[PDB]
This record gives structure tokens, sequence and C-alpha cells, in this order.
């Protein structure tokens, strides 16, 4: 079983910024993809964006960019994701996503084949 | 975004036959074969159990199967049962460069 | 194949005259290349060999 771990459950004011984590292993880091989601609180989820592991190329939702940073280093081997603008209708589960294999002939960053998820980054936020 | 469509819930009593759908653009599916469908159950992590439309990972079932008609795709079910339920999405190819995801539905078998 | 999806952004230079560059491009950079089956390019290079 491939080894998956984002950071815990967070807590935050609304507007502030978030730093959830994912630090995979049982694969080196730089062979799939990692996607981020956000499950909704009873409504349909909506998608972030997508980390190349191996270099500084990101994408990130039509909706989220400016909202959304999300950047990587390499000597500790882990992967950040950001967030500004925190509503308290916008809290939700926070997925870390395993995307497809790195080929660098063919571009498969935003095929959905995930084949393995994280345990979940809960936030809520109050004044 | 498009928020693809999804019956919010399409069920009977277990052992029916269902087709969850989500309906989206001429744009999004017409160029590709990228399409798959995940599952969320009380709150746990989530499961993942068919890809490409109409491929199966592993561990599934083949009461599941995959259909696409241009700006539609399904999820072809028969014999349910109680454990079934859970909160069904799809999630497939949205344009340059990344994945929308559909409405979500729960499939409220009885009992 | 050129695997990186490029697009056309516009320009006017001087009067009624135009010249188009490569826009921002769309998903990962990868790697331009072309293919060839190992196989039949090397029983071309025997089948040269014995002539
Ligand atoms: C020009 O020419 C070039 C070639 O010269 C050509 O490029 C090639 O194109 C091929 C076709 O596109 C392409 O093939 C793909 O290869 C994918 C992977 O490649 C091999 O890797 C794995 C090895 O697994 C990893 O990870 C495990 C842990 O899981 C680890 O234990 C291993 O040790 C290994 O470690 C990694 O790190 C090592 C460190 O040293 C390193 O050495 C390793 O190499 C590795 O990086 C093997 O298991 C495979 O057999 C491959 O041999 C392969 O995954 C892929 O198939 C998938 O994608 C297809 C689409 O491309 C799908 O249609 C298909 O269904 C496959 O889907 C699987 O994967 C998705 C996730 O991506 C998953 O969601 C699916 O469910 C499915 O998973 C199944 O298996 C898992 C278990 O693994 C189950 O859990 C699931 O339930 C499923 O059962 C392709 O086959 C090839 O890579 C590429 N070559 C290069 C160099 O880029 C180019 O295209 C030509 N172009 C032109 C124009 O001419
Ligand atoms: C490779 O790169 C190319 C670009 O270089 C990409 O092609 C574009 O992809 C985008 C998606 O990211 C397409 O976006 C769509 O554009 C439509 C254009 O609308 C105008 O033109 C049409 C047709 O002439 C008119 O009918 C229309 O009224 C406009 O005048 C938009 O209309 C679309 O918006 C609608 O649909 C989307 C969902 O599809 C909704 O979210 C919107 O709210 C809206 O309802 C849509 O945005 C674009 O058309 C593509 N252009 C070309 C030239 O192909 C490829 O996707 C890319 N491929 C890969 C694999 O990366
Ligand atoms: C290549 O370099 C040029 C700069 O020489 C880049 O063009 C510049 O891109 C920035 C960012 O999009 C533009 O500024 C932005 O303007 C918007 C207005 O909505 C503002 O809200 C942003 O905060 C930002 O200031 C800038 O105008 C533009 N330069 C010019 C002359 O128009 C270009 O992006 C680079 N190429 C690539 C592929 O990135």
């Amino acid at each position: 079983q491939v080894q998956l771990v984002q950071s815990g459950a967070e807590v935050k004011n609304p507007g502030a910024s978030v730093k959830v984590s994912c630090a995979p292993s049982g694969y080196t880091f730089t062979d799939f993809y990692i996607h981020w989601v956000r499950l909704a609180p009873g409504q349909g989820l909506e998608w972030l964006g997508w980390m190349n592991p191996k270099t500084g190329r990101t994408n990130q939702g039509q909706n989220f960019q400016g909202r959304v940073t999300m950047t990587r280093d390499t000597s500790i081997g882990t992967a950040y994701m950001e967030l500004r603008s925190l509503t308290s209708d916008d809290t939700a589960v926070y997925y870390c996503v395993t995307g497809a294999w790195i080929s660098d002939y063919y571009d498969s960053s935003y095929y959905p084949n995930f084949d393995h998820w994280g345990q979940g980054t809960l936030v809520t936020v109050s004044s | 975004l498009p928020v693809l469509t999804q019956p919010a819930s399409v069920s009977g009593s277990p052992g029916q036959s269902i087709t969850i759908s989500c309906t989206g653009t001429i744009y999004d599916v017409g160029k590709f074969d990228l399409v798959s469908w995940y599952q969320h159950h009380p709150g746990k992590a989530p499961k993942y159990l068919i890809y490409e439309v109409k491929k199966w990972p592993s561990g599934v079932s083949h009461r599941f199967s995959g259909s696409k008609s241009g700006n539609t795709a399904s999820l072809t079910i028969s014999g349910l049962q109680v454990e079934d339920e859970a909160d069904y999405y799809c999630c497939s190819f949205g344009g340059s460069a990344a994945v929308v995801c559909g409405g979500g539905t729960k499939v409220t078998v009885l009992g | 194949t050129r695997p990186n999806n490029n697009t056309r952004k516009s320009v006017r230079i001087g009067p009624g005259q135009t010249f188009y560059a490569t826009g921002d491009i769309i998903g990962d950079i990868k790697q331009a290349h072309c293919n060839i089956s190992e196989e039949k390019w090397n029983d071309t290079l025997q089948k040269v060999g014995i002539e």
C-alpha cells in the first residue's frame, strides 16, 4: 500500500491564509502529479490545482487564481498549498490527491487517474 | 465553472438498476475519454472505482460500468444493496488545463 | 509530435500588416520529439549491411 499523509485539521480566522500539507512516500515523489480539491459541506466538490513535483510549473482552477498559490521544496521533499480570502461558507475538507505518472514526451497532468487520496484536512473558521 | 448536472438522487429497493449521469458542454469531453468517478461515506476518505470512462482500477465489482454520448457520461449500475449508498461524484477534463466536477448525488436506496 | 499545445497571440506592426508570436502555453511544458520502432530500423540497418 502506498504511504500518503496530509497536515491534520486546521483552524484560522476568515480572510486569513492556510498552508495545508502533503508528504507521501512509497514512490519517488517526482513520479506522479499532486492534485487538490475542496469537498463542499453538502454540495458538489470543487477543484483547486495541480503540482508538477519535478518542476516549477503550476496550474489552478479558472476561478481560484489569485486566491490560491502553491509551492514545493526539495530539501525536505514536501509541497504546500495556500488559499487566501477564507469564509465561513467555504469551510470544507481539503484533500490531497495523487495524479498520473510523469512522462517527459506527453502531458498527463490533467488526467483524473486519482488512485490515492489523503486523509482529509478539515478547515473551519470563526471570528 | 460548470457544475455538471448530476441528478441529486436516483434509487429504489435493493436489486434495482440506475444510471448516474452528469452532462456538460460541447468542449469538455468531446475530445477526450478522461472521466473518473469517486465515493464518499459518512466523512471517511474517498474511494476510486471507475476511470477512463469505462475502465476498472482493480477491487471493484463489475456492477459499476461506464457509458458516454457527446456532452454526457454515466455510471451504470445494477444489483444494489444498502452498503452501496454513498455520495457519488463525477470529475472529468474541463479545458485549459484542469478538471471540473459535478454537483454530486446520493443513491438513496431504500430499506 | 510537439506535446506543448501552444496558442496564437496577435500583434500589429506598422500600418496594416501583422505578424504572430506564440501566446501563453496551456498545460505542462513537455519536450518535443520523434519516435522510431528500433526493431524495424535495426532490421533495415542489417539489410543494408549485408549489401
Ligand atoms: C515515444 O516513445 C516513448 C518511449 O520511448 C513513449 O513514452 C512511453 O509511453 C507509454 C505509453 O503512454 C508510457 O506508459 C505508461 O507507463 C506508466 C508507468 O510506467 C511504468 O511504471 C510502473 C512502475 O510503478 C512505479 O511505482 C510503484 C508503486 O506503485 C513502485 O513500486 C515501482 O518501483 C515504480 O517506481 C517508480 O520509481 C522508480 C524509481 O527508480 C522508477 O525506476 C520507476 O520507473 C517508477 O518511476 C509499472 O508498474 C508500469 O507497468 C509501467 O511499466 C503506466 O502506469 C501507464 O499506464 C497507465 O496509464 C495509461 C495511460 O497512459 C492508462 O490507460 C492505464 O490504464 C494505466 O493506468 C494505471 O495508472 C493509473 C494512474 O496513472 C491508475 O489510476 C490506474 O488505475 C492504473 O493503475 C493500475 O495499477 C495500479 C497498481 O500500480 C492499481 O492500483 C490500479 O487499480 C490499476 O490496476 C502507461 O503504461 C511510458 O511510461 C512512456 N515512457 C516514458 C519513458 O515516458 C512516448 O509515448 C512515445 N511518443 C510518441 C509520440 O512516439
Ligand atoms: C489546448 O489549447 C487550446 C487553446 O490553445 C484549448 O482550447 C480551448 O479550451 C478552452 C477550455 O479551457 C475552450 O474554452 C471555451 O471557449 C468558448 C469560446 O466561446 C466563444 O467562441 C464560441 C465558438 O466560436 C462561441 O460560440 C461563443 O459564444 C464565444 O464567442 C467558451 O464559450 C466556453 O465557455 C462556456 O463553456 C465553459 C465550459 O466549457 C463554461 O465554463 C463557460 O461558463 C461557458 O458556459 C469555453 O470557455 C476554448 O474554446 C478552446 N479553444 C480552442 C480554439 O480550442 C484546449 O482545451 C487545450 N487542450 C488541452 C488538452 O490542454
Ligand atoms: C513575459 O513577460 C511579460 C512582462 O514583460 C509578462 O507580461 C506581463 O504580465 C503581467 C502579469 O499578467 C501583467 O501585469 C498584470 O496586469 C493585471 C491587470 O489585470 C494586474 O491585475 C496584475 O496584478 C498584473 O499587474 C503585465 O501587464 C504584462 N506586461 C505587459 C507589458 O502587458 C508576460 O506574462 C510574460 N510571459 C508569460 C508567459 O508569463
